[PDB]
RNA sequence: GGAUGAACCGAACGCCGGGUUAAGGCGCCCGAUGCCGACGCUCAUCAGACCCCAGAAAAGGUGUUGGUUGAUAUAGACAGCA
RNA sequence: CAUAGCGACGUCGCUUUUUGAUCCUUCGAUGUCGGCUCUUCCUAUCAUUGUGAAGCAGAAUUCACCAAGCGUUGGAUUGUU
RNA sequence: AGCUACCAUCUGUGGGAUUAUGACUGAACGCCUCUAAGUCAGAAUCCCGCCCAGGCGGAACGAUACGGCAGCGCCGCGGAGCCUCGGUUGGCCUCGGAUAGCCGGUCCCCCGCCGGGGUCCGGUGCGGAGUGCCCUUCGUCCUGGGAAACGGGGCGCGGCCGGAGAGGCGGCCGCCCCCUCGCCCGUCACGCACCGCACGUUCGUGGGGAACCUGGCGCUAAACCAUUCGUAGACGACCUGCU
């Protein structure tokens, strides 16, 4: 069965623009520009009108497979907007039972060096996405603050480090040391 | 029975007389065959599954197509059958669109063919008849029922594909 | 055909370009095939890359000198290709097989000439848009092929002098254009006798 | 002044998988790539022009290394615009993939 | 049916065309990976064994039991007089690989050096490179240099010099000179073959291409052995001494 | 993206087929493959047809789905397809491609001077204007 | 013809020309679909591809496509959160 | 506590490394056990590289997956397998 | 001396896509979700490098045969001719690319007067179209009207530039000599008009091999055997040396 049409609409925030070529999506909000085009999925993309500024993903024809991508591209483009308007600060809590977890933010965020995990010698030496920015957290002991306008590329940083920090050849249930996401939030609370 | 485009026929036939009943009572069914020596092979095999009925034992008195009485309307089509897959016998209603009834009938064929790989002889079609807009269950049928309806021809796939078989430009499948 | 017959490689699919060729080929004309590593194979590329696995696994255990000879750059592996589609343990298939000229990218005995573009090949008519596709010079370059950064920066340098080469082209049909407003009192005598029967509508 | 005659290629002899009937021949005219484009050229006089090594006699002209092997196309085959000839001789197997002229000499239209 | 117990493999496959090379001197086959970044510097050189001898060193390395020891290492003897770099080849890459754009060879070429180019020495008329040199002079000749200068460094990629040794300085019989081509790395091609163009009917001294106690790799042609049975050739097992047909075998 | 839809009263051009070089105007739709098509005034009776043999143009008819032949001619009619549509560079193209099919010999010769005289007018134009924008000269 | 095969499918044979076919086929090998073939299903990181025949079972899949039966629902379903 | 690890009652397969059944080839001969030597291959993986699970606290162990690159030995007895 | 031993001594290497698996975003299924689309990490596996050999595979360069009549190379399309191998019967001298989009043109911003961007205008069953474009061969003689006359022809010379992935190619100046001829529509007659007949019509001065004459410009060498060596070796082959 190939649906005749399947299409959801997305609102664009006043502070924000979108600018459409073919299939390749330019958010510029003001935290800065996201870029992302979806030439892999066959769909139609439109801006309605010049008010409220309408963003339609439209499918013709699509059986049961394709029509879910309408959807993951309009969480897609509603994530960009909420990067470019608000942004994504993912709050991780180093979590230990004797060994401190010792974190250095080197130079500008970009690389983050794990010294005490679980006492051994060696030294992890993560880099960070382009983009995205660690820090420490200046409220809490034990927190590292990673800020960007892209979900996945923070997303994907806060899962090195987290994977980083792996306990091997032991009972992982026991041994629950690590750094792992707290959670998912915004910069600005906008 | 192999297929082809099937046409409607009002097939009529009863028993031979007897010195039992002199008038026996003639029976009608509607068979789908492509031709009309089908037509009367599946009414004798129709009513010797259902009365005690056998092609010597009886006779056929009429045999004729059945044209289809608007085949200028689109309309609905509720299909049901019975057939007889890898493990048993199990029974269907389907739902078609077409202008001609036999259309109609051959696109259950096909369909049925296609998607439970049901030969023609393991089909009973017993109830074909047209049904209205709102008494439509499948929503592959039901999706039609626009008085507005309205969609483009997204990618078009080139057809003529060897004239020319050696060009310069690359085909445009947007139209 | 009496003329060389260039063909672009670039989205054309293995199979249905390789067995164009090779009747091409039989009949007594010479083709000529640029830009092999522009090929696509349909099915995605850890299937094909798997399919060139095995193909490398099969060869002679007594003596691999003697076995089959993998050939890893794109031009040639279409050329095997194009070998198991023909007689070429014949005289007829081997001089069919002399009339093939395969590279990867595009030669400047060929850069300065135009080339064609099989219809019954190309991935975009011959694919689903839905599927997935395996692109040759990936392919090879992940199975044993040496030259591909080489080969990419050679068709940068020929699409930047190509890309000279159309805008002074541009730049000609824009003053044939200005020319033929310039001049129509003394061609429009000939015009409506070319409009007349069909030309130059 | 002018070609005068149709390209034509000699694809091979009309045949099955592993029978080769050798004394009628497939031709592949030039820009004829269908059935019903084979009318024009059905009944058409067909030569095998060649060049050898000792010189024959030439109609209207001087001897020269020119030898010809005539025949004329019967029927259409296929559906890919294929046509048949039978010529005066077998065709040699040489001749695979070589010209072959359509010389337009009996004239119907 | 399996061998009752397992057992390495005698010999290594990566060495299989065991085989005379078909070349006395040794070639390069890989030269280090250039990177402009690096100052010009030469990436091969030419030597001779002289001969082997030991040494007695003090060792510098903590945690081990020889650490502020003395030792004896054996140590060769390798004489190196200094090659005299004698032309330029500049190689450009293609899709076909690396392949010879051009050849320039420098005046006065040295007389050793010319006898590489005759299998017989004794019978030559000494006429090599003659006619070449001569447009070491007149201005057209000149000129013909400068452009294939340009065109090298205009379209080559890696560019490499002509070295050849120096017989008389050595107590070899031979006195035809050892030709290799050298790979000039570390720069831009312009800076490189300027370089070499200084360097040209120049001598290298072995201390400026290697340094001390740095650590580099050989490259050169083995003991001839004649032929050789499996048992030198594979150091497989000898058969037992009851063994008919001979014990100095492959049994299967 | 899309400017040309299917729908009712939209106007396409038949590709190939049996009516092959004809306008006709979609009645209704059937099963994403075949449609309800009628020409009243291009002499195509109402039947079923196949969209692959369909190629759609820009003139929108307005009547009810499933009508009758009359409302239909009258839409045709009124604001006159075949007028509108000759006016169109598609079917003065196709026009000029059959009166280049169906061109004689003795047009072809006739053509042949024609194009020959054009072009060298034309190429003795272009190179006066190379000529006239060669002699540039400025810091 | 089934690549190949004593038995299978067709068909049995003097030597040839023309025509038409059987069984089987018509991307190239290799003659024929270079039909603007029709309808649908199917993605396989051991896909599938034709009697005999040359490779598979039971049991599963919230992959997808149909179909049967039942149930809830603006007297607000279902799913989430409390 | 069925399913960490096992699996009675039943039941479905795979292998030709066992032993059976047959006699299709070989009876104008294919040298018949075992050992030594040597090469390669298979995986239903003993160990090693990387993982998942446990009644995995650590250690040690078991179960399972990707996996056949590398290795799987020295001897007393017996002609032995 | 030589050979030789974990019976002495030295040396043994880098990268990529990734399996299993663990994850991210994320629907399908207003929740979830490593999966559907798209992403990340990932190994004694795989592949490549290093290493070993080097194609009926290529590159660049060197020197290319005498002191006697003696061989050779290039330049002339120079000539007269032979032998042999036959194919073919106008050319197209080039954007990149996408296909749920393209292509052209133009007004403003920014990079060396040309390009990249933002507008605006057009075309899109592609007509600035390979279903396409260019040229097109009967030739001459009167003979007018148009096109042109800032025009073409030079196997005419000299100079310059661009092209290196296989440049074997292409473009541009200066001088000199021609005709005002060739392009269209007209006038005027002529040519063997070979009496119906085939291989005609081109690439083409085709490819290759010997040979003669005709002129000019230039060159005067290696290899192998033998011998010697022993870094080599069954013999070959290999490394050497020889006023
Ligand atoms: C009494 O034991 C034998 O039969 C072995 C032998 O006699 C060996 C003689 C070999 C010579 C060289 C003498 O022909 C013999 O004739 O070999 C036969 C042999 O003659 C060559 C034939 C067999 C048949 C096929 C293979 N050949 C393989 C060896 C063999 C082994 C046997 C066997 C028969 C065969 C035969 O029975 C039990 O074990
Ligand atoms: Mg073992
Ligand atoms: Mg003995
Ligand atoms: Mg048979
Ligand atoms: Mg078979
Ligand atoms: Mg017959
Ligand atoms: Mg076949
Ligand atoms: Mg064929
Ligand atoms: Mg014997
Ligand atoms: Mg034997
Ligand atoms: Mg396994
Ligand atoms: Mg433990
Ligand atoms: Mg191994
Ligand atoms: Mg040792
Ligand atoms: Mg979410
Ligand atoms: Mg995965
Ligand atoms: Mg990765």
């Amino acid at each position: 069965m190939k649906t005749i049409l399947s299409n959801q609409t997305v609102d664009i925030p006043e502070n924000v623009d979108i600018t459409l070529k073919g299939r390749t999506v330019i958010v510029k909000g003001p935290r800065g520009t996201l870029r992302r085009d979806f030439n892999h999925i066959n769909v139609e993309l439109s801006l309605l009108g010049k008010k409220k500024k309408r963003l339609r993903v439209d499918k013709w024809w699509g059986n049961r497979k394709e029509l879910a991508t309408v959807r993951t591209i309009c969480s897609h483009v509603q994530n960009m907007i909420k990067g470019v308007t608000l942004g994504f600060r993912y709050k991780m809590r180093s979590v230990y039972a004797h060994f401190p977890i010792n974190v250095v933010i080197q130079e500008n965020g970009s690389l983050v060096e794990i010294r005490n995990f679980l006492g051994e010698k060696y030294i992890r030496r993560v880099r960070m996405r382009p983009g995205v920015a660690c820090s420490v957290s200046q409220a809490q002991k034990d927190e590292l603050i990673l800020e960007g306008n892209d979900i996945e590329l923070v997303s994907n940083s806060a899962a090195l480090i987290q994977q980083a920090t792996t306990v091997k050849n032991k009972d992982i249930r026991k041994f629950l040391d690590g750094i792992y996401v707290s959670e998912k939030g915004t910069v600005q609370q906008a | 029975k192999a297929s082809g485009t099937l046409r409607e026929y009002k097939v009529v036939g009863r028993c031979l007389p007897t010195p039992k009943c002199h008038t026996p009572p003639l029976y009608r069914m509607r068979i789908f065959a492509p031709n009309h020596v089908v037509a009367k092979s599946r009414f004798w095999y129709f009513v010797s599954q259902l009365k005690k009925m056998k092609k010597s034992s009886g006779e056929i008195v009429y045999c004729g197509q059945v044209f289809e009485k608007s085949p200028l309307r689109v309309k609905n089509f509720g299909i049901w059958l019975r057939y007889d897959s890898r493990s048993g016998t199990h029974n269907m209603y389907r739902e078609y669109r077409d202008l001609t009834t036999a259309g109609a009938v051959t696109q259950c064929y096909r369909d049925m063919g296609a998607r439970h790989r049901a030969r023609a002889h393991s089909i009973q079609i017993m109830k074909v008849e047209e049904i209205a807009a709102s008494k439509c269950r499948r929503p592959a049928v039901k999706q039609f029922h626009d008085s507005k309806i309205k969609f483009p021809l997204p990618h078009r796939v080139l057809r003529r594909q060897h004239k020319p078989r050696f060009t310069t430009k690359r085909p445009n499948t947007f139209f | 055909e009496v003329q060389v017959l260039v063909l672009d490689g670039r989205g054309h699919l293995l199979g249905r370009l390789a067995a164009i060729v090779a009747k091409q080929v039989l009949l007594g004309r010479k083709v000529v095939v640029v830009r092999c590593e522009g090929i696509n194979i349909s099915g995605n590329f850890y299937r094909n890359k798997l399919k060139y696995l095995a193909f490398l696994r099969k060869r002679m255990n007594t003596n691999p000198s003697r076995g089959p000879y993998h050939f890893r750059a794109p031009s040639r592996i279409f050329w095997r290709t194009v070998r198991g589609m023909l007689p070429h343990k014949t005289k007829r298939g081997q001089a069919a097989l002399d009339r093939l000229k395969v590279f990867d990218g595009i030669p400047p005995p060929y850069d300065k000439k135009k080339r064609m573009v099989v219809p019954a090949a190309l991935k975009v008519v011959r694919l689903k848009p839905t599927r997935k596709f395996a692109y040759l010079g990936r392919l090879a370059h992940e199975v044993g092929w040496k030259y591909q950064a080489v080969t990419a920066t050679l068709e940068e340098k020929r699409k930047e002098k190509a890309k000279i080469h159309y805008r002074k082209k541009k730049q000609l049909m824009r003053l044939r254009k200005q020319a033929e407003k310039n001049v129509e009192k003394k061609i429009d005598k000939y015009t409506e006798v070319l409009k007349t029967h069909g030309l130059l509508v | 002044s002018g070609r005068l005659w149709s390209k034509a290629i000699f694809a091979g002899y009309k045949r099955g998988l592993r029978n080769q009937r050798e004394h009628t021949a497939l031709l592949k005219i030039e820009g004829v790539y269908a059935r019903d484009e084979t009318e024009f050229y059905l009944g058409k006089r067909c030569a095998y022009v060649y060049k050898a090594k000792n010189n024959t006699v030439t109609p209207g002209g001087k001897p020269n290394k020119t030898r010809v092997i005539w025949g004329k196309v019967t029927r259409a085959h296929g559906n890919s615009g294929m046509v048949r000839a039978k010529f005066r001789s077998n065709l040699p197997a040489k001749a695979i993939g070589h010209r072959i002229r359509v010389m337009l000499y009996p004239s119907r239209i | 049916s399996h061998r009752k117990f397992s057992a390495p493999r005698h010999g290594s496959l990566g060495f299989l065309p065991r085989k005379r090379s078909s070349r006395h001197r040794g070639k390069v086959k890989s030269f280090p990976k250039d990177d402009p970044s690096k100052p010009v510097h030469l990436t091969a050189f030419l030597g001779y064994k002289a001969g082997m001898t030991h040494i007695v060193r003090e060792v510098d390395r903590p945690g081990s039991k020889v650490n502020k020891k003395e030792v004896v290492e054996a140590v060769t003897i390798v004489e190196t007089p200094p090659m005299v770099v004698v032309g330029i080849v500049g190689y450009v890459e293609t899709p076909r690989g690396l392949r010879t754009f051009k050849t320039v060879f420098a005046e006065h070429i040295s007389d050793e050096c010319k006898r590489r180019f005759y299998k017989n020495w004794h019978k030559s008329k000494k006429k090599a490179f003659t006619k070449y040199c001569k447009k070491w002079q007149d201005e057209d000749g000149k000129k013909q240099l400068e452009k294939d200068f340009s065109s090298m460094k205009k379209y080559c990629q890696v560019i490499r010099v002509i070295a050849h040794t120096q017989m008389r300085l050595l107590p070899l019989r031979q006195k035809k000179a050892h030709l290799m081509e050298i790979q000039v790395n570390g720069g831009t091609v312009a800076e490189k073959l300027d370089w070499a163009r200084e360097r040209l009917e120049q001598q290298v001294p072995v201390n400026q291409v290697f340094g001390q106690d740095e650590m580099i790799d050989v490259i050169g042609v083995t003991k001839g052995k004649g032929y050789k049975g499996v048992t030198s050739r594979w150091h497989t097992k000898k058969l037992p001494r009851k063994t008919h047909r001979g014990l100095r075998k492959v049994a299967c | 993206v899309f400017r040309r839809f299917v729908e009712v009263g939209r106007v396409a051009y038949v590709s190939f087929g049996p009516h092959a070089g004809k306008l006709v105007a979609i009645v209704d739709v059937i099963d994403q493959n075949r449609a309800l098509v009628d020409g009243p005034c291009t002499q195509v009776r109402r039947q079923a047809m196949p969209f692959k043999c369909m190629q759609l143009t820009d003139f929108i008819l307005k009547f009810p789905h499933s009508a009758h032949q009359k409302y239909v001619r009258q839409a045709w009619q009124k604001a006159d397809i075949n007028t509108k549509w000759a006016a169109t560079r598609w079917a003065k193209k196709i026009e000029a491609r059959e009166r280049k099919a169906k061109m004689t010999d003795f047009d072809r010769f006739k053509v042949m001077k024609a194009k020959k005289m054009r072009n060298r007018i034309i190429k003795n134009e272009v190179k006066k204007l190379q000529k006239a924008a060669l002699l540039k000269a400025s810091p």
